[PDB]
């Protein structure tokens, strides 16, 4: 699954046994129910840019 | 950086810039508040490795704004398999004395996962590359951080699309082409060990390091970078380490 479109994980993806597929997130970040999404946890995440993300 | 614009103040936040003796050296990545990815390359003539800083939340050379953090680099560690003077394994892991501050201008670039980076990253097809390098080929170097987007090409693409130069150096597995035949745009000497960033889904990722090139943006040459997702569980098993004394540390790769 993971290889197909990165699983649809919007970070990192971990195929497991089956058709089983757990998406993840980088440290600073907190993964939403939809299990797909990436949330910042704290003020300063990385890949971020804060002028653009506060506009 | 040729053929760039300047980068808007606080939108290359994990920029950095690496001085020795408070000269211009080289270019850099934060990717955390203690770590720096730079170029092994960067460090080949360093006699004076306590003389070596790296500068978070620069932007203009001219002028001191008060946005910039300056911090020693405590430990410079490159892979054995890297050997002075040559071109293969250009990396280099720079730890900080003492971590900056992160703030609007001061955001470490995310280092991403090595499957993620194989397999996603590397199909985006546009990427940053920044720094205060030179804005033409044997011309002078930028005041203000710039920035360019580029390409990134299969290296089967890059050798084809090449012009064919004697003695040149082969582009390993460890290295990626990035950028354009036609001389109009490239990172430069003075750029190297400066970050190549990938965007996905609204996040910037770390995945290039500016390496080499024969000249900067030579008509049939393309901008070298390191293949940083060959480097992420040797970069990982060392952030997990407990700093050596000696500023130089030379580590097994892989
Ligand atoms: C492993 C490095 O291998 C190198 C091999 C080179 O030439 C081949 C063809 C043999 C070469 F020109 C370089 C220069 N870098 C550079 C970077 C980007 C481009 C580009 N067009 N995108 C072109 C050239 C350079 N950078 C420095 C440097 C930079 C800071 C502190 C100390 C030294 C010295 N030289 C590096
Ligand atoms: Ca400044």
């Amino acid at each position: 699954i993971c290889v197909n479109e990165n699983g649809g994980c919007e970070q990192y993806c971990s195929d497991h046994t089956g058709t089983k597929r757990s998406c993840r997130c980088h440290e600073g970040y907190s993964l939403l129910a939809d299990g797909v999404s990436c949330t910042p946890t704290v003020e300063y995440p990385c890949g971020k840019i804060p002028i653009l993300e506060k506009r | 950086i040729v053929g760039g614009k300047v980068c808007p103040k606080g939108e290359c936040p994990w920029q950095v810039l690496l001085l020795v003796n408070g000269a211009q050296l080289c270019g850099g990545t934060l990717i955390n508040t203690i770590w720096v990815v730079s170029a092994a390359h960067c460090f080949d003539k360093i006699k004076n490795w306590r003389n070596l800083i790296a500068v978070l939340g620069e932007h203009d050379l001219s002028e001191h704004d008060g946005d910039e953090q300056s911090r020693r680099v405590a430990q410079v560690i490159i892979p054995s398999t890297y050997v002075p003077g040559t071109t293969n394994h250009d990396i280099a892991l720079l730890r900080l004395h003492q971590p900056v501050v992160l703030t609007d201008h001061v955001v470490p670039l995310c280092l991403p996962e090595r499957t993620f980076s194989e397999r996603t990253l590397a199909f985006v097809r546009f990427s940053l590359v920044s720094g205060w390098g030179q804005l033409l080929d044997r011309g002078a170097t930028a005041l203000e951080l710039m920035v360019l987007n580029v390409p990134r090409l299969m290296t089967q693409d890059c050798l084809q699309q090449s012009r064919k130069v004697g003695d040149s150096p082969n582009i390993t597995e460890y290295m990626f082409c990035a950028g354009y035949s036609d001389g109009s745009k490239d990172s430069c000497k003075g750029d190297s060990g400066g970050p190549h960033a990938t965007h996905y889904r609204g996040t910037w990722y770390l995945t290039g390091i500016v390496s080499w090139g024969q000249g900067c943006a030579t008509v049939g040459h393309f901008g070298v970078y390191t293949r940083v997702s060959q480097y992420i569980e040797w970069l990982q098993k060392l952030m997990r380490s407990e700093p050596r004394p000696g500023v130089l540390l030379r580590a097994p790769f892989p």
